[PDB]
RNA sequence: GUGGGGUAACGGCCCACCAAGCCGAAGAUCGGUACGGGCCGUGAGAGCGGGAGCCCGGAGAUGGACACUGAGACACGGGUCCA
RNA sequence: AGUGGUGGCCACUAUUAUUGGGCCUAAAGCGGCCGUAGCCGGGCCCGUAAGUCCCUGGCGAAAUCCCACGGCUCAACCGUGGGGCUCGCUGGGGAUACUGCGGGCCUUGGGACCGGGAGAGGCCGGGGGUACCCCCGGGGUAGGGGUGAAAUCCUAUAAUCCCGGGGGGACCGCCAGUGGCGAAGGCGCCCGGCUGGAACGGGUCCGACGGUGAGCGCGGAAGGCCAGGGGAGCGAACCGGAUUAGAUACCCGGGUAGUCCUGGCUGUAAAGGAUGCGGGCUAGGUGUCGGGCGAGCUUCGAGCUCGCCCGGUGCCGUAGGGAAGCCGUUAA
């Protein structure tokens, strides 16, 4: 069935951006999904983003800048502290200054940069580059 | 079909009104059972699947 | 994926599917058990002495040729049959039966050989606890016995 | 959708009326169709078959977007309404269904024998029957009691 | 479970009575191997491998059994006895 | 002042894959399903704060380890200070995104409902013809048969040949299509009844009931095993003949179990798409089967066709993947 249905909205967005299309339409559809999508927006990787508001099936359309190469989530959604960090960026990931390992927090989505500044974590929901 | 900005059937409604006696229906454009009269038992349409046989002469009025 | 426990909580299974598959690696199974000390006469030791039995030669194979000069032994040490090759130019002169001879493994326990011998995975280094090796070459001593 | 349970083909495409704005091309109100389901649901129609007439008949869209709520119970139409007139009982129409079909077949494997197609399909059926039940009896829509065994289901039937 | 004995003392430790429980696939029970730890060896790490001098705690003193004196031994150069 | 050898362990070895490996063809998909334990869960809300993050405080002996300085000519080393130590345990305060649980809620997943329709799905009964065979009668002589050539063999009160009749078993050329049905093994004469499943349009119904699934359970071609019946043709064994040096074999003449049917029993396959199962997502084009829908043609019947739409089977091919061959909405 549909399981991890983040996992998949990412993954769709990333097969979207390799052919280089203009948009996505994003058939899961959660609170998950926007405050993913406004920390996407303000680092400006992504372009503007509507929600339309259905219950028979809420969509989200996006703007592709391109500047996401990929974007996926954690196999475990393991925990991670404040030291561990940087740990998982470098260990994982290409990236070493684009700031987003997406983490959540107690507040909502963070990326790396702002997790270090709030000084919280949470279980590690997913990376972005 | 209509599956990603919300879905849609093939559907309408339609009022109907009747000759054999009269009575206003509204009427669902795909017949899965036959229609009665609330005043005679009389069929207005005999289903076949989807869209059914449209049973006699009987006006329609597009909604 | 197209396999595998990625849940929180069923690490157990992942761990014991790793751990049945490690044993499919022969030389993890034989130095967890024993069974490479049992296999081995030299029973995991560097060496072992014995007494020479009989001298015997062993026949070259297709490839190859050349008849090589060898020890069976009788080790002092169990009480077990080992063959061992036995070196030397003009080999038979330097080595000698029913004197003590102590013999060592050679080029790992592979359980491969060389093309002239047909299955000898043996040394012998030293006769009367002086090397073969010695009168193989000039430089340290030259041809004794 | 799709998915696949005893078939290699995938499931129909047919979806629910998005007309989720209250109806206003009806001309029957709340009221009368209400009186319609009690007359029906005493002639001998089963659930499904009420709301498959409404539709057609008195020209709603669904019958999930016309008379919800109006009673405080989940997903409010017609078998909730009639379960507090106790009108329906409270296994559901789905499985007093499957639970009368179930019956059906060890009758006839009886009398045909050598059916090996036949034979698979009772296996089949029954083992969804204990999967649907075991989470019923949890929800309350059957008894905690209850159980599902196929001499029980003979005696429903009977 | 209940009563009791005995111990420095809790205790099916031992005992009488009364009950039929207790344990198990998240691996019981059985066979087999092994002093354990701080650490150490290796490896960028993850991990793998190890328990040696040395320090820490327990165990032993030809094999087994046994008491006495002492806060403390059932006693490593003490006794009794059996092999 | 070692060098070299053997034995062992760790790196090299993503040859144990967590970092960091795979399963069309290299080693690797279970013949298929079912559903248990276990693992995993759509959207929206709410309670708890168990998981999860933060802070303080108790503590994880010395030694070993790093850094610093000092002493011994020097350094190893040891002192001293600082930092860290297998670091597995403890208590209180806070946060609530994410997870767990209890409650409420919604149709998007799942199961369920109704109507037209197709089919070699299953069970039973009836029945036709073609062709073979046997036997009866007629007709009709000398070879028939068999092969690459032969030979064995078969035939004279008569075989082969040719007609008419009756009986019997077995199966269904054409139909038949790159076609259709079933979970899978698999399923083809025609007619009727009984019966299972499916695509589809209309979501009418329960409201997360879901996915996967170790174990367990079940089906399982052919042949075999057991009983009974049936036996026309076919044919392991077998008995001749040829071929061949010899045939142990290809080839030919005979021929038994068996092949057929029912009851019972066992379980295998290169049981193949060598491609585990469920979902989302990722260029298209063309044909074809069945359904929905709008037409044109019409023999006025969806008969012939086109497009949109829904599912399935095929060919060509993009992004990508693959060692390559290929694969490519039916994904490798």
């Amino acid at each position: 069935t549909l399981l991890d249905p983040l996992a998949n909205a990412l993954s769709h967005i990333t097969n979207s951006e390799r052919v280089g299309k203009r948009e996505v339409y994003i058939k899961p559809a959660s609170k998950l999904i926007g405050e993913v999508l406004r920390v996407m927006q303000k680092y400006g990787y992504i372009g503007e983003f509507e929600f339309i508001d259905d219950g028979r099936a809420g969509v989200y359309r996006v703007q592709l800048l391109g500047r996401i190469n990929k974007a996926g989530a954690i196999k475990p959604r393991f925990p991670v502290k404040v030291s561990e960090f940087e740990k998982w960026e470098k260990r994982f990931l290409p990236a070493f200054e684009f700031g987003i390992l997406i983490v959540s927090t107690s507040q909502g989505v963070m990326s790396h940069k702002e997790a270090i500044e709030k000084g919280i974590g949470g279980r590690l929901i997913a990376y972005v580059y | 079909m209509a599956k990603p900005i919300i879905p849609m059937p093939r559907s309408r409604f339609l009022r109907v009104k009747c000759i054999d006696c009269g009575n206003e229906q509204i009427v669902f454009s795909h017949p899965a059972t036959k229609v009665r009269c609330l005043i005679c038992g009389a069929t207005l349409v005999e289903p076949t699947g989807g869209k059914g046989i449209v049973k006699a002469k009987i006006l329609e009025v597009l909604e | 994926g197209k396999k595998a426990p990625n849940g929180e909580f069923a690490g157990r299974k992942l761990k014991l599917k790793r751990k049945k598959f490690r044993w499919s690696d022969i030389r993890y199974k034989r130095r967890v058990l024993r069974l490479k000390e049992k296999s081995d006469p030299l029973e995991g030791a560097p060496q072992a002495r014995g007494i020479v039995l009989e001298k015997i030669a062993v026949e070259a194979k297709q490839p190859n040729s050349g008849m090589r000069k060898a020890v069976r032994v009788q080790l002092i040490k169990n009480g077990k049959v080992v063959t061992a090759f036995c070196p030397g130019d003009g080999a038979i002169k330097f080595i000698d039966e029913h004197d003590e001879v102590i013999i060592e493994g050679i080029g790992g326990p592979k359980g491969g050989s060389m093309g002239d011998i047909p299955g000898i995975r043996y040394k012998v280094v030293k006769v009367n606890r002086v090397s073969l090796k010695e009168l193989v070459k000039g430089r340290k001593e030259k041809p004794r016995r | 959708m799709a998915r696949m349970h005893a078939r290699k083909r995938g499931k129909s495409g047919s979806k629910r009326p998005p007309r989720t704005a209250p109806p206003i091309w009806v001309e029957y109100t709340v009221e009368e169709i209400e009186n319609l389901v009690v007359k029906l649901r005493k002639e001998g129609y089963s659930t499904a078959m009420i709301g498959t007439i409404l539709r057609d008949q008195y020209g709603i869209p669904s019958v999930k977007l016309f008379k919800d709520p109006d009673n405080p119970n989940r997903n409010l139409t017609i078998t909730r309404i009639l379960e507090k007139h106790g009108l329906a009982p409270e296994i559901p129409e789905d499985l007093m269904f499957l639970i009368r079909r179930a019956v059906n077949l060890r009758k006839h494997l009886e009398q045909h024998p050598k059916d090996l197609h036949s034979m698979r399909g009772l296996q089949l059926i029954e083992s969804k029957i204990r999967r649907l039940v075991k989470y019923y009896k949890r929800k309350g829509k059957l008894p905690k009691n209850w159980r599902y065994d196929p001499e029980t289901a003979k005696l429903l039937v009977r």
